[PDB]
């Protein structure tokens, strides 16, 4: 080990992804592995989430004394004038072109912030993503926010997540959606149908169309083209619903679900946030990098690394 | 409740379009009353704070504003208004830049580049002032520390030519503030000390403190003032308020005036009337009686009597100068001094170096002081603070905690070592850490070496009792090197002529070594 | 068959040469109208053309380059013309702040992807560095890649004579008012090429020594690796106008190159002026009375200390009997020349004293009467001792004149 | 609407003086354009100024109390400090101080010192006819005279503090304003009995 | 419990100065961050001293230019430059040293222009610290560190200085490049009149800055190595390796010296770690010194400790070994694949130096291999002309061939072509790549490769 100067003895290095646990921000720091036993989740959540492919938390997982704190960074991760350091640690931001609009989002950005790594090991979350994964493992694929505009917030149409994660072999994935704020469906509150989890034996829609420029109803109401007969007899028996969330609350969802998001209507901005975790027994199926700038794996190799970090492990 | 909830619904999901006033007023009817429940909805302070934020602020006084920041700071959520530009050239007037200058001063945040514009632009427009106005931007200037004489001579040239045109307390806030500007020409001071004397027939209590504070801020310079409006004091000296005899005895202090005929009147007026001060008047009456030497056993027993009211919850920084005093009294006053150890004990994590160090050298010969826990826990903090004292308070500290005898070993090396790369100036100031080392009498040699080489210069300087104290400790030390010794010996023989038995044992081996 | 994304930076093009070309011609243009000038209103419609021409070019080339992938595919020569123009048409302001914004974001975007390909050269940093912190354009990242960048000495090694005097005039002639955060930066540019310039010392034209080394001053940064260059000055200083020789005396005693012999032959030039200027006045007494400091009376050479002082005097009173030609723009000139001329004990002839006090007083007046904008209270007081000491004839009414100002105390401390 | 534009209000008060319409305009018109004026807290000030100064003499002589206490309100709010306009108003208080209702008076004291206004002898006065409607005050008059600026002054002679003082204690009842009089009662010239007995029921 | 932030500021500055210079205490640092993350200093009103204070503490501790401390600590700096004294400039051009945003170089900018003004008016403790906190950020402001030396110079002649401020002042002014032999002269001249008031451990860092400034003289020199001579026996490890790096930075063949440390470090061969082992090597590379049974025993002891090793330390020891001949299989394995998991650590020397060495060594691993060849095109932007023929000329031996790696190398090589093509120690050294590679591989190189020059 080189000598480090002495006005260096307690800096951090670059990438945060080195540093080997959470920092001291935020909550406190990790419960003993005993302590980790009161997260637990309740099982009619389970099979909630089970039945209609999404759930809600009993109660939420953030203060808003913390949750100030993530809106700040957020903001700052947001600025113009002076670009946020660590910025090209992340894996792709709506930024790069300097200009930006009237949408921002940043992947990967646990690696250029404080405390936004601390949410990654959130025990009440992260227990919860263990109990659906069949009480395994989990893993940290990769992080990233949304933050819209003001009233010409534009909004998303309907996807599902496997659509984007064909690189890897199994279907066994979950994804966690935070709200920082109050959230409405005059404001961007996300509407997911609650049985398009289940349909085709498991298999991916064709993926949808959409246009830059049109309204958000249009928009909307291009889910028929993709469905077909039988698909349409369940959308009549299943209706779209939105879901209302206040500041903290947690939404668990399925990859194979499809969801949108309205847009913003009201007076300033919204900002949420989406982590993807895996579980066990999970490989890669090409040769090649999973993200830019992140380690190479075989055809048939597990997934596992530094920029994958292991997060709850039960026993 | 129905409408209610949707009310409030409306307002958190930040659909209302809210102007400055109205947020005003809500936050006034939320601070009064708040019979419903508005500071306790953390989502809806939040959507009235992000309202507040992105209205404009323009429309409202400062003080209104500020109230806002206030009421919002409470509920936990931090918030300050935002600032000001300079105005435009045809909105330019002596009104609105007193105006910008207020509300720099009223806000808590202060600019130095808007006061030097605001400085450059009052100039060519500086005779559209009212003789009211100029009073009141002097009194706003020397609250923001702007540290620039030439303006504020011209503003009292312009005030003191219209003189007949303002009230009493204007005049006391223009000398008060005055005098708190260092670069101004003695003339115009002397000036307008003369135009306060002259207006002595309209003045009122509170009138009188800005005088006295001026005069305090001053000096003896000024003296003769003084001895005019003292003398006015004597028609009043059966009623003033505690705080009025308070800043008379603080002047006194302050003016070394010669003259005990008034002094004792004045004081025997405040022995009565001061158990109605604070904490603070309390403690600088204090002062002000001791310095002046008039602490005698009834006025002693009825201000300790005033002073164990607030002994339980002293503020630290108001406890070392007590004790000082308290020393210097031959009274017997035991119990304040273990009052005030007690509170001292609880607020040793919190104390900083100077004020430790202090602490614990007014404590140097007290013998209630031999036994009580503070010989130990200070000293443990004094371990930790060590590597932010400064040679005054480690030389303090160093002598108290020997005096007390604390028998750590390494504590006088670690001392040494901090000391080394400080130098030192003084005998006294080297002085404590010898007799720290002293406790002991073995340390490594080469702190020995380093320590007489320190001392070798010195010993042109202390007198023929201390050299004594010099070799005591020298050769308890187990010193061995020799031109230390005959630098100590040239300054003995310089006192005296001749060997002789009437020196001591360590004079007599030191003149044969 | 591996590609390669080189292209020499001073050859193939794309259009973006085409709309340089047209942007140039309208410059010349510009230029011209102006030579034609040296009436107003012909002219003048022929400006607002070339502003229309201008302004819709750049409105073209903005949308060509934002529409349609150009950027990627233009070689280098043209992103450093496109750069330079960007930032000469706004600050000779033709262009509007949006359109300057964003042609200036798609060229850093570009110039910071060119420097992860790494084809980037060692001139190539010192072209855009110098032509973006002068137009004062802010990117964290790329100007934290720029200062990384020049501290690897050893590349910059081989700059063509005409780069650096390029670079130097445009970083000197925009220092009068440059912005603080921009100073530092400044300042490797000019260390991260200096052997360069010290190498070549032997090259540069006569007034080309003075311009780098007042351009290395004003920038207070006086190395040793450059100080042959002022070794030369004295050599060749035969070939200077008095007003250059007097520039360079302050610039060799701030080199530590002024010694007793340079200012001996120094002196000569100045006096050669038919009518002399206040800054060859004070240039001169400044340069006496350092080198009368240098002679050293408590040293090994104690033998000719005084035949040397008298000699110094001796130029000072040759240079002396001259000073009643000469204006003097402020107060402290005066001072500083009436301090040399006391602490050395040069006689001066009455006229001389008579104008300078002259000026004295009249500059005086228009302070003290018009009660405000200065001159300090001491400034006061040394001036009315200076002419105590050499009496009241001088000027019989400014010793009352003084006095009064005192009395009324117009005059503030220099510490209020 | 509170809508700020102020270029274009100029343009209006630079027509009512350029016209001279400025003197025969009657007084309670005056009274709700120059409050209104002080409601968005207007900018050029010299326009106002010398709309101010145009009215003459005999305007100000036999003024209604009623407009007169929104002209000196307007004045203060929009922080002007004109010197022959104050002796006018405090001349005209001499003969209708009696017909001012508890309200007028607790606007009119600190409208007043709030402008630096230094006449201590008409503050005096006015402070004896509100002594004298003691018992007719309510709670936002208290509010509107106890929390002036530098009241302590107005504390001044016993009989002239007292007969409102029990009022205070009686009436008001937030916390913070109980303070802020038990705070500024110990800068007055008031005895030390009364002081202290007025701050036994006065703090809580 | 919740307290003011002046004494919030007082604990910090004891925190920082704990951890700096008594024990790193892991703890100590998480409580500090959480300590300092949750908490703002807008509300309450304190003096220049507590925010400045705040500030140094919060950025020593990791926190970059976007948390909410340290924009509301440096707005109030920016606003208030008048308040900040000479007793708080050198706390916040300290602070502002690791950022490098726009508000920060204007801050220090101010900072450095104030402090040429006030040049005659200061005193010992100001001088070194105002000194000291300079030399940490990196300005080149000339005329200010001119005006400093006149006063230190004038200052010496009284004689107030201690050790420490001599160790200070001569390590600032060495890693600011300023090279003024008078302000040198009368530093050693203060030093060498302070009689047993020197000890070895403030002796040895003077010494080692007296060596990095690199003034050209022998006389001066001679007297340190005599003087070096009588604490011989008194040092460890760390001092031992201190003081070979320092002359061989002189440059001077003081065989009695080398002699006699070499008797007393192979004493010390224990308490060697993998940090003074490569550091040894090193300077007996620079210096250019054959002392074979002393460097056996070092590389058994780099063997026993090759877990320990950073990139540094390969960096340093492979060359070294590669340099002197001296081969151990075993090591050398270890150290490969040991670099193998260490390979982004590599900055731009370490990696090329480390593939040249591994390159003319002869021992050419293939996880290694592969492992540093990725890494190449990260930081080919970075590299220089000579380094970048070297790192090519490894790639050569490494037999890659693979365009995902070599693409960026030749456009690099195109870059610095003047400079690649006019290095004599490598005119044959570029045979062999052009000769493996062949001229399907790149023409704009090949023709100018067989053009004149």
């Amino acid at each position: 080990k080189s000598y480090v100067l002495k006005f260096l003895r307690g800096q951090l290095p670059e990438d945060l992804k080195d540093v080997n646990g959470a920092l001291g921000c935020l909550y406190g720091t990790l419960p003993d592995v005993d302590e980790f036993g009161q997260f637990v989740i309740s099982p009619d959540v389970v099979n909630s989430f089970h039945q209609f492919g999404y759930v809600k938390m009993p109660i939420p997982v953030l203060d808003h004394q913390q949750i100030d704190k993530l809106a700040d960074e957020v903001n700052e991760l947001a600025n113009n004038v002076e670009h946020h350091p660590k910025t090209e640690r992340l894996y792709a931001t709506s930024l790069a072109d300097l200009t930006g609009g009237p949408l921002f989002f940043c992947q990967g950005q646990w690696r250029a912030a404080w405390g936004m790594h601390d949410l990654i090991y959130l025990p009440t979350i992260t227990v919860a993503a263990s109990q659906i994964l069949n009480n395994s493992l989990v893993r940290l694929w990769y992080d990233e926010v949304f933050m819209k505009a003001a009233r010409t917030g534009p909004c998303v149409p309907w996807q599902q997540n496997y659509a984007r994660w064909q690189h890897t072999k199994p279907v066994n994935h979950v994804t966690v959606m935070i709200a920082l704020d109050t959230m409405n469906k005059d404001r961007g509150a996300p509407c997911l149908v609650p049985g398009s989890h289940r349909w085709r034996e498991g298999g991916l829609l064709p993926p949808v169309s959409y246009d830059p420029t049109k309204d958000e109803a249009h928009q909307l109401n291009t889910i028929w083209e993709i469905i077909n007969e039988e698909e349409g007899e369940m959308l009549m028996d299943t209706p779209p619903v939105t879901v209302d969330l206040r500041r903290g609350e947690a939404l668990l969802i399925h990859p194979l679900t499809l969801f949108a998001t309205h847009g913003n209507r009201s007076l300033d901005a919204v900002r949420c946030c989406f982590i993807h975790y895996m579980g066990e027994k999970t490989y890669a199926v090409q040769n090649g990098p999973l993200l830019p700038h992140t380690t190479k794996f075989q055809a048939d190799a597990m997934i596992q690394g530094p920029f994958y970090p292991v997060v709850f492990d039960p026993a | 409740p129905s409408a209610l909830h949707l009310i409030f619904e409306r307002c958190k999901l930040n659909l209302v379009e809210f102007t400055a006033q109205d947020v005003y007023q809500i936050c006034t009817t939320a601070y009064n009353m708040d019979t419903l429940g508005m500071l306790q909805d953390p989502d809806f302070m939040r959507g009235l704070h992000d309202a507040f934020r992105r209205s404009d602020q323009t429309v409202i006084s400062p003080f209104q504003a500020n109230l806002i920041a206030d009421t919002f700071r409470k509920v936990g959520i931090n918030s300050m208004p935002k600032e000001v530009s300079v105005p435009e050239e045809d909105a330019i007037s002596p009104e609105s830049l007193i105006l910008v200058l207020r509300n720099m001063n009223i806000t808590k945040q202060r600019d130095e580049r808007k006061i030097n514009e605001v400085l450059k632009l009052m100039f060519p427009i500086l005779d559209e002032f009212s003789p009211t106005q100029l009073s009141l931007t002097v009194t706003e200037l020397a609250r923001l520390k702007s540290t620039n004489a030439d303006f504020v001579g011209k503003l009292a040239k312009r005030i003191m030519e219209y003189n007949d045109d303002l009230s009493a307390l204007d005049i006391s806030s223009a000398a008060v503030s005055l005098a708190y500007c260092p670069g101004i020409s003695h003339n115009i001071l002397y000036r307008m000390m003369q135009i306060v004397e002259e207006r002595m027939g309209e003045f009122q209590p509170e009138d009188y403190i800005n005088v006295l504070h001026a005069l305090n801020t001053l000096g003896p310079k000024f003296v003769n003032t003084f001895r005019k409006i003292v003398e006015c004091g004597l028609q009043h000296v059966e009623n003033m308020d505690a705080v009025t005899l308070t800043n008379y005895m603080v002047c006194f202090s302050t003016m070394d005036y010669k003259q005990r005929e008034h002094i004792d009147i004045y004081a025997d007026a405040l022995v009565e009337v001061a158990t109605d001060l604070s904490e603070k008047d309390l403690v600088m009456a204090f002062i002000a009686l001791q310095r002046l030497r008039l602490l005698s056993d009834t006025m002693f027993g009825t201000m300790a009597s005033c002073v164990i009211r607030y002994a339980a919850k002293m503020d630290p920084r108001n406890i070392a100068p007590i004790m000082d005093i308290c020393s210097t009294v031959p009274h017997a006053s035991d119990h304040l001094m273990k009052v005030l150890m007690d509170r001292a004990v609880e607020c040793t994590r919190i104390l900083t170096a100077n004020q430790l160090g202090d602490i614990l050298d007014i404590l140097g010969l007290y013998p209630p002081a031999r036994e009580h826990p503070l010989v130990q826990l200070f000293g443990k903090q004094a371990r930790l603070r060590l590597d932010l004292m400064g040679p005054d308070a480690l030389a303090n500290a160093t002598r108290g905690l020997a005096n007390l005898g604390y028998a750590d070993p390494e504590y006088y090396a670690q001392a040494a070592e901090t000391g080394f790369r400080y130098g030192f100036k003084d005998w006294t100031l080297l002085e404590p850490m010898l007799m720290g080392l002293s406790i002991t009498g073995q340390c490594p040699p080469t702190m020995v070496r380093v320590l007489g080489s320190h001392i070798a210069p010195m010993a042109r300087s202390m007198s023929l009792m201390e050299i004594e104290r010099a070799n005591r400790y020298l050769r308890r030390l187990g010193c061995e090197d020799d031109f230390v010794y005959k630098a100590m010996a040239s300054r003995v023989l310089q006192f005296v002529k001749e060997v002789t038995p009437e020196m001591p044992e360590d004079l007599q081996v030191l003149l044969q070594r | 068959p591996l590609p390669v994304s080189y292209s020499p930076g001073s050859v193939t093009s794309t259009a973006i040469t085409a709309h340089c070309d047209v942007l140039s011609e309208c410059v010349a243009k510009a230029d011209e109208l102006a030579v034609q000038l040296k009436t107003q209103e012909g002219m003048e419609e022929f400006v607002e053309e070339l502003k229309t021409s201008a302004t819709n070019e750049m409105t073209a080339l903005v949308k060509q380059m934002q529409t349609t992938p150009l950027l990627q595919r233009a070689g280098m020569h043209e992103l450093r013309r496109t750069l330079y123009y960007t930032t000469s048409l706004k600050e000779r302001d033709w262009l509007e702040e949006k359109q300057y914004t964003a042609a200036m974001r798609m060229l850093t975007v570009e110039v910071l992807r060119r420097d992860g390909d790494g084809v980037l050269s060692a001139d190539d940093v010192l072209y855009v560095t110098t032509h973006v912190v002068t137009a004062n354009f802010y990117n964290r990242h790329l100007w934290n890649r720029m200062e990384k960048s020049l501290l690897k000495f050893s590349n910059y090694e081989n700059i063509d004579m005409s780069s650096v005097k390029a670079f130097s005039t445009r970083l000197f002639k925009t220092r009068r008012g440059c912005a603080k955060e921009t100073l530092d930066i400044r300042r490797k540019v000019l260390l991260a090429m200096s052997r360069r310039v010290g190498v070549l010392a032997n090259d540069f034209d006569l007034p080309s020594l003075l311009g780098v080394l007042q351009c290395y001053t004003v920038h207070d940064l006086t190395p040793f690796h450059l100080e042959p260059l002022a070794i030369r000055a004295t050599n060749h200083v035969g070939d200077f106008t008095p007003h250059e020789c007097a520039t360079l005396a302050h610039v060799l005693r701030k080199w530590r190159t002024m010694r007793l012999e340079v200012c001996e032959r120094l002196v000569e030039r100045i006096c050669t002026s038919d009518q002399l200027t206040h800054h060859m006045a004070n240039a001169a007494m400044i340069a006496i009375r350092t080198c009368f400091n240098q002679v050293s009376d408590g040293g090994r050479n104690a033998m000719n200390a005084e035949p040397t002082r008298q000699k110094l005097r001796a130029m000072g009173e040759q240079i002396g009997c001259r000073l009643d030609e000469v204006e003097y723009p402020a107060l402290p000139v005066i001072l500083s020349i009436l301090d040399v001329v006391v602490t050395l004990k040069i006689y001066v002839p009455k006229k001389c004293l008579q104008v300078i006090f002259s000026q004295a007083n009249d500059m005086v007046a228009i302070v003290m009467e018009q009660k405000d904008d200065p001159i300090t209270a001491e400034e006061g007081r040394q001036l009315q001792a200076l002419l105590s000491h050499y009496g009241n004839d001088l000027a019989p009414e400014l010793s009352q004149r003084m006095k009064e100002a005192f009395r009324e105390g117009v005059l503030p401390d220099e510490a209020s | 609407k509170v809508f700020k534009q102020d270029r274009i209000l100029k343009q209006c008060l630079d027509y009512l003086v350029e016209s001279n319409a400025a003197v025969k305009l009657s007084a309670t018109s005056i009274g709700a354009m120059l409050n209104s004026l002080a409601a968005i807290r207007f900018t050029y000030h010299r326009s106002v100024k010398q709309f101010m100064i145009a009215i003459s003499t005999e305007q100000w002589s036999e003024m209604d109390a009623s407009p007169l206490v929104k002209i000196v309100s307007a004045m203060a709010k929009l922080s002007l400090r004109l010197p022959q306009v104050l002796v006018h108003v405090g001349d005209r208080l001499l003969d209708v101080y009696t017909f001012l209702s508890p309200l007028d008076t607790a606007l009119v004291i600190n409208s007043l010192q709030s402008i630096g206004y230094g006449n201590d002898e008409v503050l005096m006065m006015l402070m004896r006819h509100a002594a004298s409607s003691a018992r007719r005050w309510d709670e936002v008059s208290l509010t509107l005279l106890f929390g002036a600026s530098g009241v302590h002054r107005l504390l001044r002679n016993v009989e002239v503090a007292a007969p409102l003082l029990e009022q205070a204690a009686g009436k008001t009842s937030s916390p913070h304003l109980r303070q802020r009089i038990a705070a500024s009662l110990r800068r007055s010239a008031l005895p030390r009995a009364l002081v202290q007995s007025s701050t036994s029921l006065l703090t809580g | 419990s919740h307290l003011s932030a002046r004494n919030i500021a007082t604990e910090a500055l004891q925190m920082k100065k704990l951890h700096q210079e008594r024990g790193g205490n892991p703890m100590l640092a998480q409580q500090a961050r959480r300590v300092l993350f949750a908490t703002s200093i807008a509300g309450q009103n304190l003096d220049a001293r507590s925010v400045a204070l705040l500030l140094n503490t919060a950025v020593y501790f990791g926190m970059e230019s976007d948390a909410k401390l340290v924009r509301e600590c440096i707005d109030y700096c920016l606003k208030n430059d008048k308040l900040i004294t000479v007793d708080v400039l050198p706390i916040v051009v300290t602070a502002c040293a690791t950022l490098k945003s726009r508000d920060a170089r204007e801050v220090i900018e101010m900072q450095a222009q104030k402090a040429a003004r006030n040049a005659k008016f200061l005193d010992a403790k100001d001088v070194t610290n105002i000194i000291s906190a300079f030399s940490k950020t990196g300005i080149n402001h000339e005329k200010l560190f001119a005006f400093l030396s006149r006063r230190v110079q004038t200052l010496a002649r009284v004689g107030e200085f201690e050790a420490a401020h001599l160790v200070i002042l001569a390590n600032a002014f060495s890693r600011l490049r300023y090279r003024d032999k008078f302000l040198f002269g009368a530093i050693a001249r203060r030093a060498m009149s302070l009689r047993e008031r020197v000890t070895v451990n403030e002796l040895v860092p003077l010494i080692v800055a007296f060596s990095k400034i690199g003034l050209k003289d022998p006389k001066l020199s001679k007297r340190f190595a005599t003087k070096a001579m009588e604490y011989v026996d008194q040092m460890n490890a760390e001092q031992v390796a201190s003081m070979f790096m320092a002359f061989a930075y002189f440059g001077i063949r003081y065989d009695q010296l080398f002699g006699v440390l070499t008797n007393r470090a192979v004493e010390l061969i224990d308490e060697f770690n993998a940090q003074y082992i490569s550091t040894t090597l090193n300077a007996f590379q620079r210096i250019g010194i054959n002392n074979p049974e002393l460097f056996d025993n070092l590389a058994e002891r780099a063997l026993a400790v090759v877990q320990d090793h950073d990139a540094r330390d390969i960096s340093k020891t492979v060359t070294a070994l590669a340099h002197f001949g001296l081969k151990d299989e075993e090591l050398f394995k270890r150290l490969a694949s040991h670099a193998a998991s260490i390979a982004d650590q590599f900055d731009a020397m370490g990696l090329v130096n480390t593939a040249h060495a591994f390159a003319r060594t002869n021992f050419l691993q293939q996880d290694m291999a592969v492992a540093l060849s990725e890494r190449s095109v990260y930081v080919c932007r970075l590299l220089d002309a000579g380094e970048t023929r070297r790192l090519l000329w490894a790639l050569a031996k490494f037999q890659v061939r693979d365009p995902k790696i070599l693409t960026p190398v030749f456009n690099r090589c195109l870059a610095l072509h003047y400079d690649f093509f006019a290095d004599p120690t490598g005119s044959e050294e570029i045979e062999e790549i052009f000769d493996f590679y062949g001229p399907n591989f790149c023409p704009p190189l090949y023709q100018l490769y067989i053009s004149r020059g």
